[PDB]
């Protein structure tokens, strides 16, 4: 409840969507902006860097995203916000599950598939990925289980 | 309780010649017809225009059909 | 905190038929007069209010451009369509029409799909019809086949595409995806909002319109109180509005119908009484007086001839009676009576246009019945007979040559044919649900009322309700705006909490206890506390109500672990889906049937013991056997096929009996067996699947053949021994008894020629038919790459290749298949999953990759059966032989941690 | 073993728990329907006032003709659909002195009288309807023709031929005074006094 | 005005009825 979180999505347009709609059933109990733990006086200077103002929208109520559309501007300064402990809940792309300079204790693996378009099939995880994405799940010290 | 079973064909005819109505409808249609070629004192020639007329005139080959029902019904 | 409720203490146990009021006052001029055995009450023909000084029917040419195309024909509106045009299209308002049945509620519903229509213009184009869905939700289903119809018409100048939600679960979400309009019952928008069909497009939903809300009084209650408290719910968590707009009939507790809706009674709420009904109706109450069932009836039976003879050569009469059979039966029996009173002529006088159009159209005809009443002005309607003699029936009453039709309730839904007089005879219809003669609903009575006066010849409707004397009252409640409209939500609380902790939009009882705010319950029970069972101490002990929201949500809780459908601990109040739940909430079986499939579906049960289990149902509690079909029931149980463990007077002998009688199509002829018959096959197709999905979900190899067989042969109605050729409905069934009679194998027709096909059958002019219907059977070819993992886990890639031509009249947008890979003795699933052969992607090889575990007596095989979700015999077997399986070596152990002292970096 | 027998059944109705005694009833009406015991064994047996109306509503469909029915029947309702009940009770036990009389309670004075009119010309033998006439009389505003009914009273009962008891007149006057119509109790025992010198 | 009843209606049904029109009040 209190501690981070990164939910690995299948996409690159999934992370926008359950960035949001974490959100909406966040702000559907009365505990809205519960996944910021800092103040919006400190997130202006991160938040005025970036792009995406949906990133915005969901940065200023706690939950980041992170996908590969995102610049690196966006996503370090993201994964700094998230290394902080500002906020609580990043929504990363399956892609990114190796390309990620931070650790949650929480990690929630949303549908273990994706759309190979080539097959037309939702081709599973290959299970390498899906260890990492579990190895995102280690805080060593400030973290008593993952 | 094998004046059951004359009880149920006697319920088939009336349900045949009168055309699907509930239990009660049935049954009491049954007490009626039963005890009125019962309490005829065997009136024989009557029984027409009372009966068939109630079941809408068949015709009277159903008429000697219906003669076996009350025939073979009996502090 | 929480007191045990007694849950069936609270219900209504009257259902639809329930009346809160005590007394029914009635309008100024409504006598009453004991005739005969018969008291009639008449209720003369309101007077319409008259208009207001500013008030006026507005044309087409006044409402905006984009629904001026809606209302072809149309030069002005209604008097009701004119006072809330402006609250349906200029205001995005949750909308409460309450107006009189035939009153022009389906154009206020069209004005609602107009504005929502209206949003999406696409300025150079027309229509974009993919950014919005409205649902119209309408409560029986020929309705519904008739709205589709309706919308189909008047929305077809937009290209917006009309649509029934019907079919399995793949074809309801196709049909959402392809369609705009959704027109569906309550119950089948219930179901998929259930198992999650809509879930992809609810942000698309945007208007749902709720035809006859006052089914809210209905047992079928619970499904629209469900629904608009799901969707009232969604609108204020997820906080995208969607329009609610209940169109209703004029009945008390509309306020309360209001709150319901989230109306606002300022802007939204349009009470409409029977005044402003178009055809204002002199209606007539006939109660039958007498306690004699047989004299009852002989009195109703002149009661409908003397009505028939008061409007005679006037007006056209509607008589609606409860069956098919006695639709015939008393169109002939007020025939008969004319014809012995010799008042057969007051009908047919000497018109000879109308007499000889009804003569020649009576020796067209094929119907046998309604040949022998056409050449007079009698005639019948019902769903049996074809649809060219139907829609006869139907063209030759509006031209007003057909003097009286006889109709089942049918008509009334399904056709918006009104007449003068109708005339509904007997209100006593046999509800097999109940299992026994129950009387007409609220919304059955009050549309075969609202076809009373037509709108283009007609100054005055004229409705006679022949009823018992003791009934009486609650027609003219229910006619006279004076039966209120009551939530039966406590008869199915269970189920609609089930059915909101499986779809999680509630998780402890304090979640349930705001949804349970939201339901018709809840303000039925603040505004009338008494008829609920709460006293008046306890609304001023609890004046928001929260802990009877509590003590309900607790003791439907208790109900749902006892039959453990959740895990509910009494501790923290929190609920845990169990996976009958979800199967119980996916496919509507109450909670006590899925504790009844938990006691009784064991691994080892026979089909013998598959059909005694479905029979156990709780659908099924009110289901008798009488004994005046017990003699029919025994020429049904020396001939259906899979024998019976018990005696046919027992009630789970005649439900298991009758499934088996419909599958193997024998003809019945009892009125309460046919009718029992369809209502255990209409419960049975949901009541196999959630078998099936329960014994699939355990893992069950030979009950989950045994069921999913079932389920397939409870839908295409017969059985699996029989030809596969058969569900292709377009052959002949003399050619596929001639294919049966010469029994061999049907995948023995695969190898031939069209030639060999057709002399093989002796059918050579059919061959080529056969030919093409043996290869749009659905046929998969698989393949498997067995690759050992580990010694535990193999890693099978299946190969789907179909070998079969793909055709969209018969296999539609998809086939759904199951494939399931059980071991040697094919009684554990290892891996069961679900397969989609899109049609875009017939003709090619579908890769399955999975992972199937194996033990250490190594087995001989694995199966691989893919079999089709709902086509009979359509099962392609593959043996993954594991001969010469090289399994690897358990492989070491893992180093250990072993305990060092640990290490500081100055080592 | 002994069916077509009220005793037996309703000693098989006392012997059971009430929830089996339900069924044992239900079977005994079967046997017996027109049994006025049964049937308020019936109600006695529910413990819920809508139940015990609903029984006694198919009691009275079966046999109506019951004072004891009725009697058990009104005492379930309150006044409007007691007396609603009761108006039915004394057209079906017309001959029955306690329905007319607890519908003369139950009603206004220009109905009442009507009722004890019809209950007068019915049951000519009975004096509770004389005195529950006066009762009525003094009851409302009216005070003075009480004694001009009571008059009319022993009148007609020494026309008819019940002579007056010196015992169950003054009853009647001593539960009159028990129930607060002492005027009326005067003219009554004034004339039981004097219809029973210095002996 | 006619006004329907509950516990009237089930009255009328009662009985013989020609008796209804007895014990006046009606």
């Amino acid at each position: 409840p209190k501690k981070p979180v990164i939910v690995f999505v299948p996409s690159r347009k999934q992370t926008r969507l359950t960035a949001i709609d974490i959100l909406t059933t966040c702000a559907a109990d009365i505990q809205r902006q519960r996944f910021l733990h800092c103040t919006e006086k400190d997130l202006i200077p991160y938040l005025e860097k970036l792009s995406d103002s949906t990133l915005k929208e969901t940065l200023l109520n706690g939950v980041g995203y992170l996908h590969e559309g995102l610049s690196p501007m966006e996503r370090r300064l993201v994964e700094q916000l998230f290394s902080s402990g500002a906020i609580q809940v990043v929504v990363a792309s399956r892609s990114l599950c190796w390309g990620m300079n931070v650790a949650a204790h929480l990690v929630i693996i949303m549908d273990t598939q994706y759309y190979n378009g080539k097959i037309h099939a939702y081709v599973d995880y290959p299970i390498y990925d899906v260890l990492q994405m579990v190895g995102h799940a280690n805080r060593p010290l400030q973290d008593d289980e993952g | 309780k094998e004046t059951r079973e004359t009880y149920e064909v006697l319920l088939s005819f009336i349900q045949a010649a009168l055309g699907d109505q509930p239990r009660d409808i049935l049954c009491g249609a049954a007490d009626e017809v039963l005890a009125v070629l019962k309490n005829e004192k065997l009136r024989d020639k009557e029984r027409r225009k009372e009966i068939d007329l109630l079941l809408g005139q068949t015709d009277d080959t159903r008429y000697h059909v219906l003669v076996n029902l009350g025939k073979k019904i009996t502090i | 905190p929480r007191q045990v409720l007694d849950l069936e203490d609270l219900v209504f146990t009257q259902g639809s038929h329930f009346m809160a009021n005590k007394r029914c006052q009635l309008p100024d001029g409504s006598f009453r007069r004991q005739r005969k055995g018969y008291e009639e009450v008449h209720v003369p023909a309101l007077k319409p209010k008259p208009f207001g000084s500013e008030e006026q029917l507005l044309p087409v040419e006044k409402l905006p451009k984009y629904a001026q195309a809606g209302f072809e024909g149309f030069k002005t509106l209604n008097r009701i369509q004119s006072k809330l045009y402006r609250a349906a299209l200029e205001t995005d308002e949750n909308l409460l029409l309450c107006a009189p049945t035939g009153a022009g509620k389906t154009n206020v519903a069209l004005m609602c799909m107009l504005r929502e229509i209206g949003k999406h213009i696409n300025m150079d184009g027309t229509i974009n019809v993919d950014d919005f869905k409205i649902i119209y939700i309408a409560p029986m289903r020929s309705l519904v086949q008739e709205m589709v119809g309706s919308f189909g018409k008047r929305l077809a100048t937009y290209g917006i595409t009309v649509a029934e939600l019907t079919g399995d679960h793949q074809l309801c979400k196709e049909e959402i995806s392809a369609t705009q309009i959704i027109v569906c019952t309550p119950e089948k928008w219930d179901i998929i909002t259930r198992k999650g069909g809509e879930r992809t497009y609810t942000q698309l939903v945007r208007l749902i319109i709720l035809d006859e809300i006052h089914l809210l009084h209905d047992d079928r209650g619970p499904v629209l109180e469900a629904l608009v408290a799901r969707a009232i719910r969604n609108i204020e968590m997820t906080q995208e509005d969607v329009r609610l707009i209940g169109l209703s009939a004029t009945l008390p507790n509309y306020e309360d119908v209001a709150t319901f809706l989230r109306v606002d009674p300022a802007k939204g709420l349009f009470y409409f009484d029977n005044s402003f009904r178009p055809v204002p109706l002199e209606q007539t109450y006939v109660g039958i007086t007498e306690k004699k069932a047989i004299k009852r009836f002989q009195i109703m039976n002149e009661i409908v001839y003397e009505k028939i003879m008061e409007h005679a050569g006037k007006n056209q009469v509607l008589v609606f009676v409860h069956s098919r059979k006695e639709t015939g039966k008393t169109a002939r029996a007020i025939r008969d009576m004319c014809l012995e009173k010799d008042t057969l002529g007051l009908f047919l006088r000497e018109g000879s246009a109308s007499t000889e159009v009804l003569r020649t159209e009576a020796e067209q005809c094929k119907n046998l019945e309604l040949k022998d009443l056409l050449p007079y002005g009698f005639a019948i309607h019902h769903a049996g007979m074809t649809r060219v003699d139907r829609t006869l029936v139907e063209d030759l009453f509006a031209d007003k040559h057909i003097q009286v039709l006889v109709s089942t309730a049918t008509l009334a839904w399904g056709v918006n044919l009104p007449a003068h007089t109708v005339i509904i005879k007997g209100t006593q219809v046999y509800s097999p649900e109940k299992g026994r003669w129950t009387e007409l609903g609220a919304l059955d009575i009050l549309q075969m009322l609202g076809r009373a006066g037509r709108p283009q010849y007609d100054t005055k409707g004229e409705g006679i309700l022949i009823t018992s004397h003791g009934e009486l009252q609650y027609y003219l409640s229910l006619l006279n705006q004076q039966l209120p409209i009551e939530s039966q939500m406590v008869s199915k609380l269970p189920d609609m909490l089930n059915a909101e902790i499986v779809l999680g939009n509630v998780q402890n009882a304090k979640d349930a206890v705001n949804w349970l705010g939201y339901a018709y319950l809840y303000i039925r029970m603040l505004r009338s506390p008494t008829l609920y069972g709460i006293s008046h101490d306890d609304l001023k002990g609890d004046p928001l109500l929260d802990q009877r929201r509590l003590d309900l949500v607790h003791t439907a809780a208790l109900m749902l672990d006892k039959n453990n459908l959740v895990k509910y601990d009494k501790k923290t109040g929190n609920f845990q889906v169990t996976e009958l739940g979800r199967i119980a909430s996916h496919y509507y079986i109450t909670n006590d049937t899925v504790q009844t499939y938990n006691q009784l579906l064991k691994p080892t049960l026979s089909e013998i013991e598959l059909f005694r289990v479905f029979s156990l149902s709780s659908e099924f509690k009110n289901i008798t056997v009488r004994e005046e079909e017990k003699l029919e029931l025994q020429k049904l149980l020396e001939r259906v096929p899979i024998p019976v463990k018990e005696s046919i007077e027992e009630p789970s002998a005649k439900i298991n009996v009758l499934l088996q009688a419909f599958i193997s199509q024998l003809k019945l002829e009892g009125f309460a067996l046919m009718a029992d018959m369809v209502y255990v096959t209409q419960s049975a197709g949901r009541l196999m699947r959630a078998i099936f999905e329960i014994v699939l979900n355990r893992g069950w190899a030979q009950l989950t053949d045994k069921t999913l067989n079932l389920c397939k042969m409870i839908d295409k109605r017969m059985w699996q021994s029989m030809c596969p050729l058969r569900q292709f409905r377009k052959l002949p069934e003399e050619v596929v008894k001639k294919i049966e009679k010469k029994n061999f194998p049907f995948e023995r027709l695969y190898d031939l020629n069209h030639n060999e096909i057709g002399e093989l059958i002796r059918m050579p002019k059919m061959g080529k038919t056969i030919h093409k219907y043996v290869h749009l059977f659905p046929k998969l070819e698989l393949s498997v790459h067995l690759q050992p993992i580990t010694r535990s886990t193999l890693k099978v890639e299946l190969t789907i290749t179909p070998d079969f031509q793909w055709d969209e009249k018969v296999h539609g947008s998809s086939e759904a298949f199951w494939i399931l890979v059980e071991d040697v003795d094919s009684e554990v699933i290892l891996h069961h999953e679900y397969f989609l052969l899109k049609a875009k992607y017939a003709q090619d090889e579908h890769l399955i990759t999975f992972f199937v575990p194996v033990f250490e007596p190594l087995p001989p095989q694995y199966f691989i059966r893919v079999v089709s979700d709902r086509w009979l015999s359509c099962e392609t077997q593959l043996p993954v032989s594991f001969r010469h399986l090289i399994l690897p070596e358990k492989y070491p152990p893992p180093t250990e941690l072993l305990d060092l002292q640990p290490l500081p970096v100055s080592a | 073993m002994c069916p077509k027998s009220e005793d037996v059944w309703l000693e098989a109705a006392r012997l059971q728990p009430g929830d089996t005694a339900k069924a044992v009833v239900a079977q005994a009406v079967r046997h017996l329907p027109q049994s006025v015991r049964i049937y308020i064994r019936a109600a006695e047996l529910e413990t819920d006032i809508r139940a015990k109306k609903r029984v006694l509503r198919k009691a009275l469909e079966h046999v109506p003709n019951s004072v004891r029915l009725w009697k058990a029947a009104v005492e379930l309702e309150e006044p409007e659909d007691a007396r609603i009940m009761l108006s039915r009770a004394v057209e079906c036990c017309p001959t029955s002195v306690e329905l007319w009389l607890a519908l003369a309670r139950l009603e206004t004075y220009e109905n009442a009288r009507k009722v004890l009119n019809k209950a007068r010309e019915n049951i000519p033998t009975d004096r509770h309807i004389w005195i529950t006439a006066a009762k009525l009389e003094e009851a409302n505003g009216n005070t003075q023709m009480v004694e001009k009914i009571i008059d009319r009273a022993i009148t007609s009962l020494r026309a008819n031929g019940v002579e007056i008891n010196r015992e169950q007149w003054i009853q009647d006057a001593e539960e009159c005074d028990r129930a607060g119509s002492v005027a009326t109790c005067q003219a009554v025992m004034r004339a039981v006094i004097g219809i029973g010198e210095e002996d | 005005a006619i006004v329907f009843n509950a516990t009237s209606e089930f009255c009328r049904t009662l009985g013989e009825i020609p008796t209804y029109g007895l014990a006046g009040n009606r």
